[PDB]
Parts: structure tokens; C-alpha cells; sequence
RNA sequence: UCCAUGGAUCUCCGAUCGGGAAACCGUAUCCAAGCUCCGUGGCUAGUCUGCGCUCUUUGGACUUUGAAAACUUAGCGAACU
RNA sequence: GAUCGCCUGCCAGUGGAAGGCUUUCUGCGUUCAGUCAAUCUACGCAGAGUGAAUCGGUCCCUAAGGAACCCCCGAAAGGGC
């Protein structure tokens, strides 16, 4: 049914989203100024630690 | 709790049905239907088609029946009404007649486990602790 | 607290589609959860898979709904993404039952 | 031959069933005290090696469904993902300790 | 599997920081006293000897808002008949 | 596939706003709809499909206006500014 309005639905004007992308300014002539601060950076680590492998064995002992 | 007093296995003895007078194994345990699958017992016979698996012609297996109307056979061979329980600390909890207390058949697994593989990790990668905190710590983050 | 947001377990759902029916490709499709942007999506198919990423977009469509009068069932809500490699990879003909059961029809 | 060189492979690997067997079985989910007694940054790697097979796995699910609308193969993401809940839950735990600014940004950077 | 206890996570509107076209878009201070961190001054370099910052977290005080059926008690107060 | 036609400055063309909200496409099918016997589809099932520093929104402003505060007024609501 159509429930709640959505943009996909809509008149040109309209605007949800999705809830979290902060990353700027928002510029006075409809721009956008995307700081180097305000960006998802990873602590992600090298080969992983090779002999845990992705789930652990039923072999019965 | 103890919704069940008729186990997996465990020889019982026929009440009621169309075959009145019978002892068998209880092959499967519907909780569902309240209703339990007897070897030999309760035979019926399907028409199937079946393209692939050769699903092709009557078969004569066996269906449910409820469990009200199956009782445990005995070292006297018949009635047990066995509700019973022998709580000492010493077993026999079960099947006390009304004497004989069976702690089940022991089949303990239904599904083989898997004695090899190379995609799993090898076992536990043999439990090892992994230095998680030894000295009162080690193994923590930075 | 170097860099404010700063990520130690990453969990977007990428699943890539499949090549465009090829097997040497410059770009190719995503069908994340519609939450992922194209700094991220860049940031981490960087940082997780070592990708080389260059032009990130993302049409973002939703899920197939079915009804029946009031019986309505409707499914997830897609954000596909594109993503530009800057020379392109190359896929095995073999590399699982996919893409030789899918390639015959 | 397992190596899945080409960042594309990674969504897939190893050709299933090959000429003749069932290399089908695909073992069992990590466990509480199995996860307990590890250290962080190789807690950490066995995340992103569940997360990379959450990612293979629904690639191949989603893929199968959608071009041949069968998918043979059976389920192995629920022990994927509840492992994954699993290490959250052992770094919850091993969290809370006396210092704060320790325990604290310790949360943090788990959650 | 499952029960009981107790713990982990716990998206959004209703709504209550600001906006709002409900379920979406924007965002702490002041002050003490904490290691780390980052230059500053010391020229007297002597724990080589000392100042002043920050992001943060504690621990406070600033920083602040709640709903129901009937019932009750009041304020108003009608026509049909 | 081919002869034959009708439209070509508001019934028949081109890009589209308002509106619709999968109706687009791909395979399968014809129980329902089609003012038929329908293999066909705007129909049922199954699957895919919409990429944008520059387009259009977002955003900055204000008009018509709707309210906020304070203020003024009113039995209550609330009205006025």
C-alpha cells in the first residue's frame, strides 16, 4: 500500500534520505564542502591472522 | 516441564488401533501432533508421482498414531502405567510401573559429525587460550 | 582519538551482482544496504579488498513489493552501486558453480 | 589450489564438489569460551574473516537465486553471523574494567 | 531446543535540543585534575626544569519540560420534545 | 515480411512538469482483466532494471502568507500583535 510518502513518489520537492552522512559544510550556493575531518577513516589490519579460518571444526575427539 | 514420558526407541506396546496387539520400536516422536511413528505399526499405503526422485508408485510406509493409544511394554510384558519417578539421587528417574526403570536406549547421536575438513578450521586450531591475558595481562589492544 | 570518526569493524553488506556478463571488466555492481555512501564504499573497497576504485555511484532502487489487498509483503531496500576499477580485473570461468551454472542460461 | 589472487575472486572461491565428492561439509560456529580465550588483534582478524565470508555468502545466495533460481547450497551465515555476535559480545565483556578513560574509548572503539 | 535469574546490544516518529511535509534534515559550556600529546623556555640545562593547549573521560552545577477509558469536581450551556 | 492507408502548430509527433508508482524490459503461463476463440499484452508467476561538481531537487534568501517570543485582550478554549 502506499504508506508514507517517500521522494520516490513524490513532487520534485522533496527530500528523507537516510539518516547519516554528515560530512561537510553545506555551501550558501547550493554546493557542498566535503572536509577531510569529517570522513570514515578504518583501522583495518593486514593479512589476517592466517590459522583462524572462517569457522571451527566438528572432527569429534 | 516434563511434557513426554515415551522416548525415542524404547519398546512399547499397541492400544486401539486398527492392529490391536503389537510391540515395537518408536522410530520418530511427533511433539507436534502429540503423536508418535511405531516400526511396522500403523502401515498405510501412498500413491506418489515423483519426476526426479523416482517417486513412483504406492508406498507402503509408515504413519502416526496418537500417543494415547500406545503403552510400554514390561519384564511382564504389558501394562507399565508408568508414570513413576524415583527421585534419589541414585538414577532410575524414569519408568517406575505404576518396579523395572529403563534410562532410555542410548542412542545419543542422530546425525554422524564430520571427521575431517579443509575449508574449517583445523580443531580449535587445538584450543590453545591464545595468551588472551596470562601475566594479569597481555594480548590486550593498542 | 586522532580522526573523530574512526571505524575499527567495518559491516556493510557488499554483494556484488556478478561481472557484466564478461570476464575482463573495468566496473561492476554492487547491492548494498541503503546506508552506504560513495566515500564510504570508496574508503573500504580500498582498505578491506584492495580495490582501486574510481568513479562510485549509486542508483538507488527498493524492494519488490507484493500484495494481495491488505496482505502486503515487501522485501529490502537495495542501494546498487556501480564502481569504476582504473584498469580493469579479470574473473576465472571456473572459480565456483556460479558463473559457468549462470553463464549456461 | 585455494589462492584467490584478483580482489574480484574474493567474493567467491573453490569450485564446489568437484569430480567426485561431497567436500560439503562445512564444519560448525565459534563458541563462547573458544572466542573468551583470545587476544584482540587476532579477534579483530577472525572478524574480517567472518565478515569477507558474510560477503561470499550472500553474493552466492543472492547470485544463485536471481540467474538459475535454485541456490543447492544449504545455509552457513546464521553461525557467520551470530559468531560475529559473539566476538562483539566477548569485547562487550572484557570491556569493563577500573579505569575509565581505558574502559572508555575501549567501548568506543568496539561499538 | 528449553525454563528462571541477571547481564549485551538495543535503528526511527510520536517528542520533548533546531527545522520540519510525522518516521527525515541540522547540532554543549564551566571548572577542577587526571597519563598521553605538542610546541615553549630554560639557557642558568639543573629528575636537564617549567608553562600553557587539546581531544577525552570523571564529576559535579550550570546545563532543564509529558501524555490516557470511565470515574470526580468545577466553567459554560441548547433544541428537538 | 510486404502492399494500403491516418495524423504532421491541442484527439495521434519530440523532451517532459502535475499525476500515477512497476504499469519499462527479460523468460514462463493463460486461472483472472481484455467488451472475442487470445498462443497476445497495460493480465498471473519468475527475474532484472533508474549511475550525474555541472541536470532537477538539497541549500541561501525573501512575496502572498502560517505561525514563535514578548506584548494586548478575552469565562475556558483561544483571539489579536
Amino acid at each position: 500500500s502506499l504508506d508514507i510518502l517517500s521522494p520516490k513518489r513524490a513532487p520534485r520537492d522533496f527530500y528523507k534520505g537516510k539518516n547519516c552522512k554528515p560530512t561537510g559544510f553545506h555551501t550558501r550556493k547550493g554546493g557542498y564542502v566535503v572536509q577531510p575531518d569529517k570522513l570514515p577513516n578504518y583501522v583495518v589490519p593486514d593479512l589476517t591472522g592466517f590459522k583462524l579460518k572462517p569457522y571451527v571444526s566438528q572432527c569429534p575427539l | 516441564i516434563r511434557h513426554w514420558k515415551i522416548l525415542r526407541g524404547d519398546n512399547v506396546m499397541i492400544i486401539r488401533g486398527k492392529d490391536k496387539g503389537e510391540t515395537g520400536t518408536i522410530k520418530r516422536v511427533i511433539r507436534s501432533q502429540n503423536r508418535v511413528i511405531v516400526e511396522g505399526k500403523n502401515l498405510i499405503k501412498k500413491h506418489i508421482k515423483g519426476g526426479p526422485d523416482h517417486e513412483g508408485g504406492i508406498f507402503t510406509v509408515e504413519a502416526p498414531l496418537h500417543a494415547s493409544n500406545v503403552q510400554v511394554v514390561d519384564p511382564v510384558t504389558g501394562r507399565p502405567c508408568k508414570v513413576g519417578v524415583k527421585y534419589l539421587e541414585d538414577g532410575t528417574k524414569v519408568r517406575v510401573a505404576r518396579i523395572i526403570p529403563r534410562p532410555e536406549i542410548l542412542k545419543i547421536r542422530a546425525t554422524p559429525r564430520p571427521t575431517t575438513a579443509g575449508p574449517k578450521d583445523t580443531p580449535m586450531e587445538f584450543v590453545w587460550e591464545q595468551t588472551y591475558d596470562a601475566k594479569t595481562g597481555k594480548g590486550m589492544p593498542d | 582519538r586522532l580522526g573523530g570518526r574512526v571505524v575499527h569493524f567495518a559491516n556493510l553488506p557488499i554483494k556484488l551482482l556478478m561481472p557484466a556478463k564478461l570476464t575482463n571488466i573495468h566496473e561492476f555492481a554492487l547491492k548494498t544496504i541503503p546506508s552506504a555512501s560513495k566515500i564510504e564504499i570508496k574508503r573500504v573497497l580500498e582498505s578491506l579488498y584492495g580495490f582501486d576504485v574510481e568513479k562510485v555511484n549509486t542508483l538507488n532502487m527498493d524492494g519488490k513489493k507484493k500484495k494481495r489487498g491488505g496482505l502486503l509483503i515487501a522485501k529490502a531496500d537495495y542501494k546498487k552501486a556501480y564502481v569504476t576499477l582504473r584498469s580493469p580485473l579479470s574473473i576465472s570461468r571456473d572459480l565456483f558453480p556460479v558463473k559457468y551454472i549462470e553463464e549456461d542460461r | 589450489i585455494r589462492t584467490p589472487t584478483n580482489p574480484l575472486e574474493e567474493f567467491f572461491e573453490f569450485d564446489r564438489s568437484q569430480d567426485e565428492d561431497k567436500p560439503v561439509v562445512y564444519g560448525r560456529g565459534w563458541k563462547a569460551s573458544e572466542l573468551r580465550l583470545k587476544s584482540w588483534d587476532d579477534l579483530q582478524k577472525l572478524w574480517y574473516v567472518l565478515l569477507k565470508e558474510k560477503n561470499m555468502l550472500m553474493t552466492q545466495r543472492q547470485m544463485l537465486q536471481a540467474q538459475n533460481m535454485q541456490f543447492p547450497n544449504p545455509e552457513r551465515i546464521p553461525k557467520v553471523r551470530r559468531s560475529m555476535c559473539r566476538i562483539k559480545h566477548v569485547l562487550t565483556e572484557r570491556a569493563i574494567e577500573e579505569p575509565d578513560s581505558r574502559r572508555s574509548a575501549e567501548m568506543k572503539r568496539m561499538v
